[PDB]
């Protein structure tokens, strides 16, 4: 019967293509935190206070000081819930390379989870649909 | 006359408006600018606290980043006598070309 | 026939929704410049010295010694900075604000033109 | 009444679409309590910490990080999780009305 | 340089094409400057923008 | 600030103590609206030459 | 009919960018009051490319103004393209509008 | 459905990612070579150039603000080609894919 598959593939591509989409999400929070630390990583000089280089200190978008930058050794990181904590050069090293596949698998599963609602979110509405 | 009159009645219910959740938000805002005060008071001295705004939280002692901060307070609890002062004179005005509208076409 | 009177009211529904969205953010873009304006008041309070937290990048924040608080940026041109000093950045602050104000401001004279006329297409409506 | 079924039916056909909305929606917000709790059971409690709130980044006691991290957090996951459901509670009269209104 | 779409080289239907291409502009009407001087210049002559291309300022 | 000039014009106005007024220079829609809610009749809309035969219907001149 | 579409697509394609050029062109003025307003007093910058370069003042106005000029110029260039893909939208309509029709 | 048609659908659309990530990694390194050009261009070992990383910009003669693009550049320009034959290997299971459809 043609009925059955027609209102299936429909129902199984709305929630499914869903986890494409939120396949991609969280991907896409890889690049926030995989960009952090090489950022940090062509900062970090051990054996020399991190961020020891020349810099122009950024205020904001429009202005900027540019100083001397050289601190302690030290990343005041952003762990959320308006919590910041400050954190040394190997913490942060570690803290925000943990944030990378943190964001690498997410991807995965929260896509899987509904990998089977599509197919439930389906089969509930074919009968759902033909039936009623 | 009567359009004149009834210019004054929809320019003030318009604007009447905003001014009264602006007090509300800004009731809200002395909060925080006080309450950010007492979480660094929390502190009793603390030099590693950085006072800053943006972006950017540049280091200070915590005594005028709370001096800035009870008047951020005010600052934040001030304008709402304004925004509460808006308010309570349009109320006024939009009866006022009201009545003139009913006044005039009685006359 | 029919759907013309259909079509402009909410065509006209929109136009309040995108000045009043464009007032908006050109009420939020100005609020930054006074924010490089203001930042510099601070840096010259406490003194180049200071240990500035900057972020770093997603989620890190990164530190410094403050310096140079005459030294301060003004970006203009397409991709272009001129660090100002500490009078100077603060001034085209103020200028590219006021260069958004009006900017800014008859946003809200397009903006609120633009409903009465929906209106005026939805009074013909349910004409 | 056959406005009743129809939305009662669709109704009954939305909130299975309306799980991904919930799911995406909240992941937004769940994403973020993850680095809330974690990073902190991973830091030291030996170091300084800071609270970063309005207009001002306190410096506060990593002993007045973790309530302020860890409590709230818990308390978060409350309104998100009503948030969702009164944003698909709301469409369920707007789907019943509806029908009302516009037979 | 030469006059392309206005007194200059400018290549764009997107800024990725122009901002590419605006290095080769840019420097050489400078070099083709410098060698001026170099040819041993203290006053220069420049006929008319019409009985030029023109000069950029 | 609009409305204290009017009336203390308008009063001043009042200090000749009418009814009606006919308001050629310096007519605001909030001058005949504070005098309307003076109860003040302020006539507008109006001639200088009306109040020219009016400058002849009291005698009187208009007043600067 | 798709053929009528693609020159009305790129007509507006190519007319984006041309736009925001002429608000750079603006904050290229607006630099040049500004690069004759510094004499270096705080670090001149141009930034192009990921790197940010040591820049200097009297290296930068002419650049801004080459900015300028150059952006100036890219007015030009889809006014050309404008009426090029303009035009060709134009030609096929009646033909695919009616085309679309019967 | 068919598993075909869950696995014909997702293919396509995992198609579509791996021809996505191929072409995002030539214009950095693009641009990381345009930004190799304007340091050159202007003020080398007679001025100094900070070279950007992240906020702080490390100032030294000409050579390594390039060559710090170039490290930016080597690692972009050999994460393309892997994707690359991905797509092109994930589009035999689909072009394989594509008669297993209509066969049956």
């Amino acid at each position: 019967v043609l009925k059955k598959l027609d209102e299936q593939y429909q129902k199984y591509k709305f929630m499914e293509l869903n986890l494409a989409q939120k396949k991609r999400r969280l991907k896409g929070q890889i690049p926030e935190i995989k960009q952090t630390l090489e950022i940090l990583k062509y900062m970090q000089k051990k054996k020399e206070s991190t961020n020891s280089m020349e810099t122009r200190f950024l205020l904001a978008d429009n202005l900027y000081c540019k100083a001397s930058v050289p601190p302690t050794d030290k990343m005041c990181l952003w762990l959320g819930a308006n919590v910041m904590l400050e954190y040394d050069i190997d913490e942060a090293q570690a803290l925000l390379e943990k944030n990378l596949s943190t964001a690498t698998k997410n991807l995965d599963s929260l896509e899987e989870d509904l990998d089977f609602l599509r197919d439930q979110f389906t089969t509930t509405e074919v009968n759902m649909a033909r039936v009623y | 006359a009567f359009t004149e009159l009834q210019a004054k009645v929809i320019d003030t219910q318009q604007k009447v408006k905003l001014a009264d959740i602006q007090i509300e938000q800004l009731n809200r805002t002395k909060k925080h600018a006080h309450l950010t005060d007492t979480e660094i008071m929390t502190l009793v001295d603390e030099t590693n606290m950085y006072e800053g705004v943006g972006r950017m939280f540049i280091l200070q002692s915590k005594e005028a980043i709370h001096s800035q901060l009870l008047e951020k307070q005010k600052i934040a609890e001030e304008k709402i006598k304004e925004l509460e002062q808006k308010k309570s004179y349009l109320e006024r005005s939009v009866k006022e070309a009201e009545d003139n509208i009913r006044e005039m076409l009685m006359a | 026939n029919l759907p013309q009177l259909e079509m402009l009211k909410n065509q006209l529904d929109q136009e309040v929704e995108f000045l009043s969205t464009s007032i908006a953010q050109l009420k939020v873009v100005q609020t930054k410049y006074v924010e490089a304006k203001d930042c510099l008041n601070v840096l010259n309070k406490s003194n180049e010295g200071k240990e500035l937290l900057v972020p770093l990048t997603s989620s890190m924040y990164v530190p410094g010694k403050l310096h140079d608080v005459e030294h301060v940026l003004i970006d203009v041109g397409t991709g272009y900075y001129v660090e100002k000093t500490a009078e100077d950045a603060k001034d085209f602050f103020k200028r590219k604000i006021d260069f958004l104000t009006k900017q800014m401001e008859k946003i809200q004279p397009a903006l609120q033109e633009k409903h009465a006329m929906k209106q005026a297409v939805m009074e013909m409506m349910s004409q | 009444s056959a406005e009743q079924v129809i939305a009662g039916f669709n109704r009954l056909r939305q909130e299975q679409r309306g799980l991904a909305s919930k799911a995406a929606e909240l992941e937004m917000e769940l994403n973020e309590h993850s680095l809330v709790i974690d990073t902190l059971k991973e830091v030291d409690e030996t170091r300084k910490c800071y609270r970063m709130v309005g207009g001002v980044l306190v410096e506060r006691t990593v002993k007045e990080v973790l309530p302020a991290l860890e409590n709230n957090k818990e308390q978060i996951q409350k309104i998100i999780e009503t948030l969702t459901q009164q944003l698909q509670a709301k469409g369920k009269e707007l789907n019943e009305f509806r029908e009302k209104h516009n037979i | 340089a030469p006059k392309t779409d206005m007194d200059n080289q400018i290549v764009v239907s997107d800024y990725a094409q122009m901002d590419r291409v605006l290095r080769e502009e840019r420097a050489y009407i400078l070099n083709l400057v410098k060698q001026i001087k170099k040819t041993g210049c203290n006053v220069l002559l420049i006929q008319k923008s019409i009985l030029r291309d023109a000069l950029s300022d | 600030m609009e409305e204290e000039y009017i009336q203390q014009l308008c009063e001043d106005i009042i200090q000749l103590k009418p009814d009606v007024v006919i308001t050629e220079k310096g007519i605001s829609d909030l001058a005949q609206h504070y005098l309307m809610r003076a109860n003040i009749t302020a006539i507008r809309r109006v001639r200088k030459t009306d109040n020219n035969r009016i400058a002849r219907a009291c005698g009187a001149r208009i007043v600067s | 009919v798709e053929k009528y579409q693609q020159l009305q697509k790129d007509l507006s394609k190519s007319m984006s960018g041309r736009q925001k050029l002429e608000a750079q062109l603006t904050e290229n003025n607006i630099v040049k009051e500004e690069l004759a307003l510094l004499d270096g007093s705080n670090v001149v910058f141009k930034l192009l490319g990921p790197v940010l370069v040591k820049q200097e003042l009297g290296e930068a106005r002419a650049t801004v103004g080459k900015r300028l000029d150059y952006i100036t110029a890219e007015i030009k260039r889809y006014e050309s393209q404008l009426r090029d893909l303009e035009r060709q939208s134009e030609q096929q309509r009646e033909t695919l509008a009616q085309l679309q029709q019967e | 459905d068919q598993q075909k048609i869950n696995k014909f659908a997702r293919n396509t659309s995992r198609i579509t990612e791996l021809k996505e990530e191929i072409e995002v990694k030539k214009k950095q390194l693009q641009n990381l070579e345009d930004a190799c050009d304007d340091i050159m261009l202007a003020d080398d070992d007679c001025l100094m150039i900070p070279y950007q990383i992240g906020d702080v910009f490390i100032s030294h003669s000409q050579e390594e603000t390039q060559e710090m693009l170039e490290e930016a550049k080597k690692n972009l320009q050999e994460e393309i080609d892997a994707l690359e034959s991905r797509v092109e290997s994930i589009q035999r299971v689909l072009a394989d894919l594509k008669v297993q459809l209509y066969a049956k």
